[PDB]
């Protein structure tokens, strides 16, 4: 099992971020297990984001629907998250990672930070 | 004059008939579907007492008032438990509780001191600081009042409509029974094999006239093999005979 | 209004042998020339009743009820009123107030914290009065309220020819109690023991009540002193026992007979 | 929601003991809440998952357990490289249906 | 239902109006309903002086108070109205309706047609 | 305030569109509008309740329509008696709160 | 699903009563007994899945 995590080191204020993670080895012959994205600043702890189930199905977290869309490549190969008009507090830390309903999150890539050139 | 959401009436309707079918005359209702169960069984279903409970909802926001939902209106007011035996009916009523300048006799409670418990009579308000001012009788800075009066008005309309609705508990077979609603009267068909009913009767057999008659403390009747054989009528008053095949 | 006058003598009873009175109706069902016999919580044939006679005398005791009990007063000026229930005395448990103040008659069952002696009968001399019929003083939490109509009143002061003799039977089956009611009238004689005679007594009432009654006291009809007449009632025990009863064509019980007195029943 | 202490200290080797909490109108019925540790520049790891299932890979040492409405774990045979970051993460329905930890930074007094 | 106005003709200046509109017919147990009082100037815009329902609560008209007072009577008579120091501007005519908060105006009288005396 | 043009004709005996209109802003508008006709000396009587429906026990030959700011009526049946006063009324929630139209002055066209 | 799984269906009401093993395969607009009610839900009228 590898997951791979990728994202830009530095964005404009006014840019949207395009997050991308690869996974490498799994049983997707199952329900309810998916692919689930996580971040957090220094300075203050954990807050989840969002997860994508193997049917398509997406879940973010409440009040913030508009701003964040899901790229599910339906090849087995990466999961994109597009994330627009960010904020300067959202300059931080994000992992990819894999979820089940009793493992939270099971497997925890290496994942990316970023912050904001303003 | 309709109960409110703070002032709500806990309405005891007992040892009557309760058939909930004279009000499907009156207007297209904003909802029908009851919470607790489907809206195809309300006659059917007997239950052993009923409670009524009124409620004048400002604005459009009686979904958020449910067994599972919560609200402004439904945490620091009347509170519907998510295990609420019973269910709901709102409608639309313009044609009362509006006026052209404010429903100012009416009131909400925006907020309270804590959480509250479902099924409380929630009615004393009191004046409400800011965090840990100190507040006696003051009002101004951190001391302000966490009520206000209804405002009905034309430019409002839709989105401020009162939709008067009302709550009905039920308990499942545990107290006395008085109130549920009926069934319907299929006519008596004389000298056919027919499978009576006569209000728990259970059996099969023809029908004839009886020329005996009861006394008024009288309703069955019984033979030697202790079954019954001649009853009076359950809706008329005269003695029918079930002649057996 | 109650009057705590905290004093009373009391008169030692007597013993009425009660002959045939003291059958009643099992059910609504009709049963044409059959002979049944039925157990059931009757009032035994041949039986002592307890005679209270209360002349300046004002006794309501409370009563030995053991979940159905008989009283057969001889009364003529309808002093009885109501019947205190209940098993605290302190307004926490349930209990049932029955008042036929007028033709509203209404029955209340809730928490009743009942005053020590609530005499509905004092004062305007020989004319009994209706005052004082607020017994208790304290509810928490009311439940139940019923309406009915009165039987047939009195008026007022009516001493003499006591004609009339009411039999309150009263039992409870699941928490649900009855009322057994039966206004004899015509009954041209003294008081004093029961004659010889039978009726057939029919179901009125039944109402739920939710709590097992232990106790339960008699309401009777200067703020005390009274020079009253010849009144007299009969209290009774029921006990379960089998009868053989008579229907005839019309279902009116002509003989019933109790199988458990003499060898020949 | 749920909360636990923001820092906790102790002697190396033994007797330390970390514990979360919450309030149970907005827990539902306290099923699938697990214990996670965070290192400094490296990537988090799965520890305990539903209150005393021991996963593979993990050793005999860590061990949790819930008593009416709080959890905790306990860990045995402290070492020199065991300070963490225990994270207990949770269901809550009310608000978000995922709530995760109030933070925590293990300290050692061996230096 | 009938409804019928009556007060004086021939006013002063300085005297004030009182009409009384009175009513025949009506399910007084009911919220929401009321009385409106209304002017005809002729050829100009018309104005509205006083709508009074059964609650006994007071709807006046913005800067106009100085010139309006309601009375009732509580035995289905009628309702007195008085316009007190009227002005010249209004040598026009008088009508009484039955309005309320869904149907607009019901039913309505005769009317009184009252000038200045100046 | 209410606006509509005073001298109004058209086609005798039917096919005429009569209409009332106004600024959004000064009226307060969504209450729906009622229109009523005035005779000079005799008793005078709504010829429409609300916006759209007919009441009974009276003439049954008018149509109404009222859509945002602009309502309108479409009256058939004009006979020699057809002279009337049409004021329509709304609510205007800024000052005097319950105005009467702008005013009309009709002819007759049955000769 | 966390968020509710919307993706398995039942049925509430039909008609009448049914027959062991039969499928109800068939879904539509269901009215209340006497009312003229067809094609889209309203009063006495929703999809009884
Ligand atoms: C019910 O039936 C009785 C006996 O036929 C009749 O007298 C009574 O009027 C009936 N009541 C109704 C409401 O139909
Ligand atoms: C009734 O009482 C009398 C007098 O006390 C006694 O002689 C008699 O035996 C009693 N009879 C019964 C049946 O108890
Ligand atoms: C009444 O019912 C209660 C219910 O548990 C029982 O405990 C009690 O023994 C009964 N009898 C009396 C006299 O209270
Ligand atoms: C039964 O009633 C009938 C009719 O009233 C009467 O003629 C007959 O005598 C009664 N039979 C008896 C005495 O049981």
């Amino acid at each position: 099992i590898t997951l791979k995590e990728s994202g830009p080191t530095l964005v404009k204020p006014t840019q949207t971020l395009t997050l991308t993670c690869a996974f490498s080895g799994f049983s997707l012959n199952t329900g309810g297990a998916g692919v689930g994205w996580i971040r957090q600043p220094p300075g203050k702890a954990l807050e989840w984001l969002a997860l994508i189930y193997w049917d398509g199905d997406k879940r973010y977290n409440p009040s913030l629907k508009s701003r964040l869309a899901i790229i599910m490549d339906t090849s087995k190969n990466r999961v994109v998250l597009t994330m627009t008009n960010m904020d300067p507090v959202d300059t931080a830390t994000y992992y990819c990672a894999h979820h089940k309903i009793e493992y939270i999150f099971d497997y925890w890539g290496q994942g990316t930070l970023v912050a904001v050139s303003s | 004059r309709f109960a409110s959401v703070y002032a709500w009436n806990r309405k005891r309707i007992s040892n009557c008939v309760a058939d909930y079918s004279v009000l499907y005359n009156l207007a297209p209702f904003f909802t029908f579907k009851c919470y607790g169960v489907s809206p195809t069984k309300l006659n059917d279903l007997c239950f052993t007492n009923v409670y009524a409970d009124s409620f004048v909802i400002r604005g459009d926001e009686v979904r958020q008032i449910a067994p599972g939902q919560t609200g402004n209106i439904a945490d620091y007011n009347y509170k519907l438990p998510d295990d609420f035996t019973g269910c709901v009916i709102a409608w639309n009523s313009n044609k009362l509780d509006s006026k052209v300048s404010g429903n100012y006799n009416y009131l909400y409670r925006l907020f309270r001191k804590s959480n509250l418990k479902p099924f409380e009579r929630d009615i004393s308000t009191e004046i409400y600081q800011a965090g840990n001012k100190p507040c006696n009788g003051v009002a101004g800075f951190n001391c302000y009042f966490p009520l206000r009066s209804y405002s009905f008005r034309p430019t409002y309309g839709v989105g401020h409509q009162p939709y008067r609705v009302v709550v009905l508990s039920f308990e499942l077979l545990h107290a006395p029974a008085t109130v549920c609603g009926p069934k319907k009267s299929t006519n008596l068909v004389k000298n056919k094999c027919v499978n009576f009913n006569f209000n728990g009767l259970k059996g099969t057999g023809v029908l004839t006239e009886s020329n005996k008659k009861f006394l008024p403390f009288q309703q069955f009747g019984r033979d030697i093999a202790d079954t019954t054989d001649a009853v009076r009528d359950p809706q008329t008053l005269e003695i029918l005979d079930i002649t057996p095949c | 209004q109650c009057v705590n006058l905290t004093t009373r003598t009391q008169l030692p009873p007597a013993y009425t042998n009660s002959f045939t009175r003291g059958v009643y109706y099992p059910d609504k069902v009709f049963r044409s020339s059959v002979l049944h016999s039925t157990q059931d919580l009757f009032l035994p044939f041949f039986s002592n009743v307890t005679w209270f006679h209360v002349i300046k005398r004002f006794d309501n005791p409370v009563l030995p009820f053991n979940d159905g009990v008989y009283f057969a007063s001889i009364e003529k000026s309808n002093i009885i009123r109501g019947w205190i229930f209940g098993t605290t005395l302190d307004s926490k448990t349930q209990s049932l107030l029955i008042v036929n103040n007028a033709t509203n008659v209404v029955i209340k069952v809730c928490e009743f914290q009942f005053c020590n002696d609530p005499f509905l009968d004092h004062k305007n001399n020989k004319s009994w009065m209706e005052s004082e019929f607020r017994v208790y003083s304290s509810a928490n939490n009311c439940t139940f309220e019923y309406v009915s109509q009165p039987f047939l009143m009195d008026l007022e002061g009516k001493q003499g020819n006591f004609k009339n003799l009411r039999e309150f039977v009263f039992k409870n089956i699941d928490g649900y109690f009855k009322i057994y009611s039966k206004h004899t009238p015509i009954i041209v004689r003294e008081p004093e023991d029961l004659p010889q005679g039978f009726s057939a007594l029919e179901p009125l009432v039944d109402l739920p009540i939710g709590i097992n009654i232990t106790r339960f006291q008699t309401l009777l009809a200067s703020s005390s002193g009274w020079t009253a007449g010849a009144a007299a009632y009969y209290v009774g025990y029921l006990q379960p026992r089998t009868f053989l009863l008579k229907y005839n064509e019309n279902g009116t019980i002509t003989d019933a007979v109790d199988c458990a007195l003499d060898p020949l029943s | 929601a749920l909360t636990q202490p923001a820092s906790v200290s102790g002697s190396p080797g033994q007797s330390i003991t970390v514990s979360c909490t919450g309030t149970s109108s907005d827990l539902g019925n306290f099923q699938y809440v697990s214990w996670y540790q965070h290192h400094p520049g490296k990537a988090p790891k799965l520890l305990i998952y539903e209150v005393s299932k021991r996963p593979s890979g993990v050793s005999n040492r860590f061990s949790g357990s819930k008593s009416g409405n709080t959890a905790s774990l306990t860990i045995s045979g402290l070492q020199a490289e065991d300070e963490a970051d225990y994270y207990c993460c949770s269901y809550t329905t009310t608000t978000i249906p995922v709530a995760f930890g109030g933070g925590t930074k293990l300290t050692v007094l061996g230096q």
